[PDB]
């Protein structure tokens, strides 16, 4: 495998933190959680191309080990789709009305949910959160800056 | 009235006939990403190994 | 003729331009639920069937963009549904409003 | 009883403005913000009239000229315009969304 | 008579999306060839490795 061992080390002492599901073990539905917190910014298609196309019942029926999961994380740092945050900053001014560096939450909330892959209301509210101002405008720059340094 | 309707006439037989053959444009489009499709899942099987 | 196939065949709301057309159907729809409300939930008006709901998620997408007060009014004979409709709108605003 | 109620009610007489006059309307400094990833190369990228910078985003989006009428401080729109456009739009940044 | 212009302005706008698929049919099944080839190169490459 191209990974050296160093980061290895910390990436198995990481993925034998969950403990809870019986042992050196992982669920599939559990597996997106591992794989976003060690590093990378998978996404939910990425991860379901990743796993093989799992059908709908399989993500609650099934387990997989590490040696399945280093592949995983593997292809997902060399292969991958993301983008730097310079398109990030830019994509979020188009709903900027005054375009004074400023933006609606409940316009980033509402593009969270619908647009894109879609977002649960539990997940938005703690992303806009902390970010609350007099006028309710969460300046998108700061934003990306907060989620890029996460 | 009955320009419109007339010119209409020609427009709705222009346009569906120009659909009709448009179809097999975008057929030949589906083709091409279905064959190109194959590769994928072959691309895709092929990680899986 | 369109009002009376939508009215037969279980569908008392139709879209008019700007403003919705009720019909009281005089027995209780299962069109009224916490699924469909949630299925509403974010919906432009041209991305579900004509309902009270709809034209409530888009008055108040209207009211957070243009930040402008909004008004839902009703308007009918008596008992046309103006209270349902209104029963409805308030059910809708404070289950997803909250 | 149905043809009594339409008739007060102007359900006719409402749905024939929406659709031969132009519902939709949105200032040139709005229309600019909100559909500009549409069209970015387009303007000159620097300083430009919000009235002529209009004239230039139409026209790269090849709209009919029976689709928008130009005033003085707003564009107007037909009864479905902006409901393709906020679509295209969407489309447009779904891969910067995700 | 205005629905005439109504039913002329959904059939001359269907024109705008004809116009453009003309367009398309040089662009998108242009693209779609290049597509294509990446996905047998990627399978290939993926077969390889
Ligand atoms: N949308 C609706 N769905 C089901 N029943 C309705 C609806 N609208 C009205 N009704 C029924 O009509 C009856 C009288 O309604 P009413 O309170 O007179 O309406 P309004 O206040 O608009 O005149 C109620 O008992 C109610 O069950």
């Amino acid at each position: 495998c191209d990974f050296s061992e160093e980061q290895t080390a910390e990436f198995k002492e990481a993925f034998q933190l969950f403990d809870r599901t019986g042992d050196g073990k992982i669920l599939y539905s559990q597996c997106g959680d591992v794989m976003r917190a060690l590093g990378q910014n998978p996404t939910n298609a990425e991860v379901m191309k990743v796993l093989g196309n799992p059908k709908s019942d399989e993500m609650n029926l099934k387990t997989l080990k590490f040696e399945q999961f280093l592949p995983m994380m593997q292809t997902i740092a060399k292969n991958k789709d993301q983008g730097c945050f310079e398109d990030y900053v830019e994509g979020l001014r188009v709903f900027d009305k005054e375009g004074n560096g400023t933006v609606m939450g409940a316009e980033i909330r509402h593009v969270l949910v619908t647009l894109g892959e879609k977002m649960t209301e539990e997940e938005v509210e703690q992303l806009v959160a902390g970010h609350e101002d007099s006028n309710g405008c969460i300046n998108y720059e700061e934003l990306v800056r907060m989620v890029l340094s996460g | 009235l009955d320009d419109l309707l007339v010119d209409l006439d020609h427009q709705r037989q222009s346009a569906c006939n120009l659909e009709k053959k448009q179809k097999k444009f975008d057929q030949l489009l589906a083709e091409e990403k279905t064959i190109s499709a194959k590769y994928a899942e072959e691309r895709d099987r092929a990680e899986a190994e | 003729h369109n009002l009376k196939e939508r009215y037969y065949s279980g569908l008392i709301y139709t879209y008019s331009g700007l403003f919705c057309v009720v019909i009281n159907p005089y027995k209780n729809l299962p069109i009224y639920s916490e699924e469909i409300v949630e299925m509403y939930k974010g919906k432009k008006r041209h991305e579900m069937p004509p309902h009270i709901y709809a034209i409530t998620d888009t008055a108040y997408r209207s009211m957070m963009q243009d930040r402008e007060d909004q008004s839902i009014l009703c308007t009918g004979e008596s008992g046309a549904g103006k209270t349902e409709n209104t029963k409805k709108v308030i059910q809708y605003l404070a289950y997803v409003a909250s | 009883l149905v043809l009594d109620q339409l008739r007060c009610n102007g359900v006719l007489e409402g749905i024939r403005i929406c659709r031969q006059g132009f519902p939709n309307r949105v200032v040139f400094q709005e229309f600019r913000q909100r559909y500009e990833i549409l069209t970015p190369n387009s303007i000159p990228k620097g300083f430009m009239d919000g009235k002529q910078a209009c004239v230039l985003m139409i026209k790269a989006l090849e709209l009919d000229s029976n689709l928008y009428r130009i005033g003085q401080s707003k564009v107007f729109f037909r009864a479905g315009v902006l409901a393709h456009l906020e679509e295209e739009r969407d489309l447009k940044i779904t891969d910067v969304i995700i």
